[PDB]
């Protein structure tokens, strides 16, 4: 039910450390956006840092005042590149297993996690848009 | 609970498990990737039980307080990772427990939270983000356990038994140094006192 | 144990299978015993007795 | 197929069949639904009287609050059933296990068009009853 | 993409496959017309090649089918690939127990996104239709 | 290895191999199947000392004011197994398990109009544990496991000594976290403190 | 005295015996249904003997006073079972013995009761219906003897012996916990000393 792959804390304008719960295998897998008028997305050396593995310090505090809301961090596990391949020479070994493992679990985590990307029943019993406008809906009746 | 296994390995925690592995007698080791080593697999396992061990135990260098803890705004979770390995209350009675991995007020009986939690935390570090003496103490406690639970030499393990009180003797002295803990104007209470 | 090349027609599309026939590729027919095809990269099917 | 299902609730029933195949007991969830939301805990609000069914301690029904029961199988992500270990003999198992888990977590995540809003005869998007925020 | 659609008047039996799929029974092929119609394969289809499906008959719009739809949907139940011990570990056999997994999640990226989606401005794009139902 | 990773492992496995290398043995990658002793033998005993620890009492674990409802027809209020300790708010408790099921031995029933209100410890899992306390669960595991399943008598004096050290530690944590005064968080001698 | 084989088996009394067992290194069985186990059957005999002994030493919980036994209109006979562990007067000296199964009025030198009595009483219970930390003891204890009689190893009697120990300090503590005993207000003497 709840979401543990998308993490969106609220922007104050002063803080700019922003906790990642979520697992990752490689630091490119998360992705920060700030969330507002619009979804702008962070550079990963120039608009934040990994403090440390599970802390993403933003160079700049972002606030209502520069329009952001919301920081979001998400996870996006690679589909089409894989961090393990097996070939017929190499030694079997642990970490290759565990990477591999771990991977398609975050490919199946974050697939199960895709009711941030429509409207899903959140922790209550209502329908969350999570932040965003439902574009299109044009006429009713 | 963070993998110990799987991460790039250090100049440090090389040192650390070819230490360990001395205590027993085992040669180093040039790197920790997977070479079928079990004594060198089962002496970072210990080692990364140490170092969550000891710092769990808390210290000014470690012991974070004030601390704000953000929930998710759409589901008002503040998440109980298991990399925290001690999470209070700033003062008087702590209020907050893990409940299904997420901070869970006991008090009030909920989860959900409208803003951030003011908390005194540790939280887990690299052995290689440790201080110089805590982790000769990790290395030496380490090194004792290793033996005992895998070799189990009668004669290591007194000499190990001393190290290890020397060792943490020398973080003791570590920390009331870095402390710098005053009881006359460093003191909650006292310092009030000794207004005229 | 025995070496078998597999013969031309066997290959079924409709179903995708390969078939061999074990009186084919002996001579005789068998009763009972799980049968292990081996292939030349190692990669084994192991077919339980009907 | 379904690793989600819903059974209705009357004071009578206590007995609720598992259809789906879990790896752990603790992948499975079991929700009281309502006018709130409850979820039960394996011991002292129900227990796994076979392996397919759960039985409830309590019997649940409109008088307490809820009409339905939903048995839910959540799949740990983070908590995996296997690590490979170096210097430990590689086994099928092992392998088969990781590769089921992982399975286990697509299964259900092509599973979440109940928690979605679904679509009608007419097409149109049908909000049972929900508001919708933010 | 795990689902795409043609809809071809003329005489043509030839649809590219785009997914890529570990079992023929995977690809499933459908007739959206006023009622959806499941086809079997040895009737219906032949695999001219792994890429392209041959569907025999025209089905075209003069038959209310009008347009055809393929969709892949791993079976999640069979696994292709059974690890046993004693039979040689194989770079494909481990490659391609990662691969099924993962072709379940993509299905699942397209499922959920049918009935409601985000479109690349960050926004829940509608597909033009009311909200029926809903709770104030 | 490449890539800067972050990722999780499963306590219980961390657990169990962790007691399993208490007695020298290796770790193992799985504890699923039912056909492993080992694994079936340390979980066992590590749910054992889990159950055990938190039915100690903490201020962390004691639920205090806990309604708890009983049924609408038979009125009869479940006595969980998974009930470590049962105990009134205030006062001599007057609540025991009769047949599974919450019985007021002052008034003889089993039979509750309205839910009861009772401090109440409820078994939690190895997870939710403090990192202290899942340390003194491992090292009484293990040290059980020794006594019961390897034997080795200088492992039990390494054992002592550890599960020593470990409730130490997890009594450092219950004071931190309980921040109990004597003058004002006092239940009788706040009352003597006003002027 | 009641049988203890003749039920169903429980989940507790199930995971009893195979505590019980594993003391001396005994594999877990799956039930408590006779396989010809004599060790599984050695067990559970010594885990009904410490759930007998344990229940009849005397607390809070299980003491129930105010009891009334009822005598048969007929017979004027109130029956004193077995599972009747410990039999008391409310107050003052106890009037009440077994003869020959019945209660007996050793003052009154009869049998015959033409009403019932108010007796302080321990009955028998379950091992289910022991509370957490007494199901810890009674197996703890249970286990102890188990290989005391058994077994015989001398590094496991040492063990169990501390064990028992801490079982039955955790047992006081519940003990208080539940008694909740006041010397000013909620004793029978000194209550009546501190009015004014």
């Amino acid at each position: 039910n709840v979401i543990k792959t998308v993490l969106t804390y609220q922007l104050d304008g002063s803080n700019r450390d922003f906790n990642i719960p979520f697992e990752y295998l490689a630091r490119k897998f998360v992705v920060v956006t700030l969330i507002g008028v619009d979804r702008k997305v962070l550079t990963i050396n120039t608009d934040y840092r990994f403090a440390t593995r599970t802390t993403i310090s933003l160079t700049k505090a972002w606030g209502p005042a520069d329009g952001y809301t919301t920081i979001e961090l998400r996870r996006v596990t690679s589909t089409t590149d894989r961090l393990v391949d097996f070939t017929d020479g190499s030694i079997l070994r642990a970490y290759d297993l565990n990477v591999a493992q771990i991977q398609t679990m975050h490919v199946a985590e974050e697939a199960r996690d895709l009711t941030t990307d429509t409207i899903g029943v959140n922790n209550d019993g209502h329908l969350d848009a999570r932040g965003r406008r439902i574009v299109n809906l044009a006429n009713a009746v | 609970m963070r993998s110990y296994d799987m991460n790039v390995e250090t100049a440090a925690e090389l040192s650390a498990v070819n230490d360990i592995l001395a205590s027993i007698g085992e040669p180093p080791v040039s790197t920790l990737e997977g070479d079928a080593n079990a004594d060198a697999a089962n002496a970072r396992r210990i080692l990364n039980k140490i170092n969550r061990q000891i710092q769990s135990r808390g210290w000014t260098f470690n012991i974070e307080e004030g601390i704000t803890l953000l929930p998710d705004v759409y589901s008002n979770l503040i998440v109980y990772s298991d990399d925290y390995l001690s999470l209070m209350s700033t003062s008087g009675q702590s209020i907050y427990v893990n409940r299904g991995g997420y901070v869970y007020d006991r008090t009030s009986q909920s989860d959900r939270f409208d803003s951030g939690i003011t908390v005194n935390i540790i939280r887990l570090r690299d052995y290689d983000e440790m201080p110089e003496c805590f982790r000769y103490w990790i290395v030496t406690k380490a090194s004792r356990q290793f033996n005992n639970r895998f070799f189990g030499a009668p004669e290591v393990e007194g000499v190990l038994q001393e190290e290890e009180d020397e060792a943490r003797r020398l973080c003791m002295e570590y920390e009331m140094d870095y402390g710098g803990y005053n009881m006359l104007d460093g003191d909650a209470f006292t310092s009030g006192l000794l207004t005229r | 144990k025995i070496r078998y090349t597999i013969p031309s027609g066997t290959y079924n599309d409709d179903t995708f299978t390969t078939s061999i026939h074990i009186p084919t590729i002996y001579g005789a027919n068998f009763g009972r015993g799980k049968i292990t095809v081996l292939e030349p990269d190692g990669k084994i099917t192991v077919f339980e007795q009907p």
